[PDB]
């Protein structure tokens, strides 16, 4: 209250008021890299230049790139199902092991059709039925 | 090609280009903005006079921004179809005395270039894939393991040495503080443990050397001259290092001892790093007491309290532990100037610690040092 | 802050639930208020805590404005907060207002804060040749000394005012009107700035004399030299190579 | 400079081959251009660096112009330059023309280089 208490004869206060200048936390030596990484495939690369937020990479190389939509629709040789058309690989980027070729196998939904039977057919069983033994 | 554009338009107008305007004003310039420092180019510049531009204007920014701009050039500077075929040029310096450098001799001269610092040789990023040598991990039951790939000679993925020359600009701040240790394979650049390669032609696994191309000795050197960074491979230890580290900046010659050790120094890209961490520092921090009552011998006292920590004349033992202190020693004479009373004008001078550079040796049998051998009286 | 059910909550009553309530706002309609308040909320800081008003300007001295009522939205991301200031003034904009006689009411992005790094009144700055003549129109432009200077005024015609009959003399209006701001007036800095702001002149000059016919009248003349400010500063590095030459002369 | 492949090859484009880009000449005769461009470009380097023009003359002093656009050609020998000035002013042409009232534009042999010694206009000297 602005009014002010009524002053007794022995007035004790207590002073908690502090001054001082605040302090700054240091600057993380940050490091800007500039280069064709989506070929013009991502949500920051598809606008304008002139607002392109700059990304962070906090998490790492692996789910800063899941932040950006970066898929593709390529032809190319066909070599699995029937039919006519090329394959056409089409698939968004998660992480970076996407480019093994093995985790092409499991995206591209026309190789899958190869690799399904490589768990069925492979599985065949023609070490416990040979094994008959009486 | 969206920043060819950028440069190419507003090269005579820098401060209106987009990308100047999200590097300089936007995070270095504004308050509560974190700048950036060192950004790194991952494409490859040749001679062309197009391609001279890009640097002339990202190296604008850089100048300004403080943050000296590495990137790496193609082997179609060199007038080579192949990196490898480097090696059978002599001597680089006498390269660039031909006319078809004429531009590049220009803007070697400009002050921008003080701040590009161009690697030459591409570290091999990834091992193509064998059964028996770096097999596809196939799933748990899908069987994969068994898949080849198919090369040869040299043509399956590359990457800049830039890389390796920022990623240790990182180490050397993580575990010093400033940018001596990015240099030498005491100091700096050592770049341990790269992804060789190795193929079963029809001898015994012939192994394949990580880098693009093995420079000799004196090409470690007749490159510094011409202001690239080589990054040179050490035969069989699947290793490398930067020996060089300097800029595009022209390194002069002159009369004046003292004019030609200046030339020296600020064509080394490594200080320009270090003494960019002190406009870093001025436009940063002192921004804090804009409104504070201050004089010429208050500035003098905030700029200085602070470097001081970092400014020493012993040598420590090991190199790391001497890192830590850059320079040698700093003069900081601030003024006040006549008219404008709040306002002042700095200019100060840092000689950082010069590094080794290499060194003559004559060898000789005297037999002159101790006559008591070989002297007459005996 | 507009009302949202996660964000800023209406304060329902004990019964009636009405914390589940939302505004309707998007882009940048929503409410504001001009940044002279906090202009004016700093120069009563600047007077319960120090005395004069020295304590309006820059981050570490006066104007930093702690704490202010920024906004968070949920569009489609992850609560991606908004500025609490209409615009995000830059370096080269603090000042470049400075000069037009504006006071850039400047945020730090991220922060959630602000300061005044510009205290500058309308008056044109002008340049003049004459160096002393182009400090003085500097001075006059900055607002936060003719805050000072005219708390003089209300000391004079204040508190002189009970000394309007009393026998006094040229050599003793000089007195009372001296021995009163010589507490307020140094050349030695004290640490911190809040410790010094307490003394906003330098030095100051009283010379009063009486006038030819009206003999129980005066006329006085006062000047203020305000503690300067700092303001800005260049500044050229270079590696000079010259200023040890026992490493890099002919000589060894 | 002219253009050849293996010298001054034209930047083609990004896929368009075009770089393999022959021109045609020999002996003297592909574009020059007049020594009074360097000069007045030199005046203008006396004068952000110094601010009169006393810095127009000589090799340590003014005039020296550095780097210039020389030109090589592969006949038949192996690649034999070809200096970038059209005339090799020897040393008493520097100062017999400086009396007719000309500046001679005066190239350093091999070394891709000039330099002006007189900078003197077509006033008359007398005795």
């Amino acid at each position: 209250a602005k009014n002010k208490i009524p002053n007794s004869r022995l007035m004790i206060n207590y002073e908690t008021n502090v001054d001082g200048v605040l302090k700054k936390k240091e600057l993380p030596y940050r490091v800007l890299v500039v280069g064709d990484l989506s070929k013009g495939r991502s949500v920051d690369a598809k606008k304008e230049f002139a607002d392109r937020e700059v990304r962070r990479v906090n998490n790492g190389v692996d789910r800063v790139l899941e932040e950006m939509n970066i898929s593709f629709d390529f032809e190319a040789p066909n070599f699995v199902s029937k039919d006519p058309s090329n394959l056409k690989v089409n698939y968004r980027i998660e992480s970076v092991k996407d480019f093994r070729p093995d985790a092409v196998a499991k995206k591209v939904p026309e190789i899958r059709a190869l690799l399904e039977m490589k768990e069925i057919l492979a599985s065949f069983a023609k070490d416990i039925e040979n094994n008959r033994n009486l | 090609e969206e920043l060819q554009y950028d440069f190419e338009r507003n090269l005579y107008d820098i401060s209106s280009s987009d990308f100047f305007k999200k590097v300089y004003v936007s995070e270095f310039d504004q308050y509560g903005g974190e700048p950036y420092g060192a950004i790194l180019g991952l494409y490859n510049f040749e001679n062309t006079t197009n391609d001279i531009i890009w640097l002339t204007g990202m190296g604008m920014v850089a100048k300004n921004s403080h943050a000296p701009f590495i990137a790496s050039i193609d082997k179609s500077f060199f007038g080579v179809k192949d990196l490898s075929e480097i090696t059978h040029i002599k001597s680089f310096e006498a390269l660039l005395e031909h006319p078809r450098y004429k531009e590049w001799n220009d803007f070697r001269n400009l002050d921008v270039a003080a701040y590009i610092g161009l690697t030459v040789g591409d570290f091999m990023l990834r091992q193509p894939y064998n059964p028996e040598n770096n097999p596809v991990q196939y799933k748990l039951m899908e069987g994969f393991n068994e898949f080849v790939d198919y090369d040869k000679n040299e043509s399956y993925l590359w990457g800049p040495a830039s890389i390796h020359l920022v990623k240790n600009m990182m180490r050397s701040y993580d575990k010093t503080r400033w940018f001596q240790y990015i240099r030498g394979v005491e100091s700096g650049g050592y770049v341990k443990n790269l992804v060789a390669c190795v193929y079963d032609n029809k001898g015994i696994l012939e192994t394949k050397s990580p880098l693009n191309v093995l420079f000799a000795d004196y090409m470690e050197l007749s490159l510094a001259n011409i202001g690239l960074i080589p990054f040179v491979s050490e035969k069989g230890t699947s290793n490398a290092c930067f020996f060089s580290v300097n800029s595009a900046k022209k390194v002069e010659e002159f009369v004046d001892g003292f004019d030609s050790a200046n030339s020296r120094l600020i064509a080394n890209l490594s200080y320009t790093m270090c003494i960019s961490r002190i406009s870093h520092y001025i436009k940063c921090v002192i921004r804090d007491k804009i409104g504070s009552i201050v004089d010429v011998e208050s500035i003098q006292k905030i700029l200085s309290d602070w470097i001081s920590e970092f400014v020493t004349t012993v040598y420590q033992p090991t190199p790391l532990e001497m890192a830590r202190y850059p320079f040698r020693n700093v003069s900081i004479e601030v003024k006040t100037i006549p008219g404008k009373p709040g306002w002042y004008s700095c200019k100060i001078n840092v000689i950082p610690h010069i590094q080794f550079e290499g060194m003559n040796t004559t060898m000789t049998i005297d037999t002159r040092l101790e006559p008591e051998l070989f002297g007459t009286n005996n």
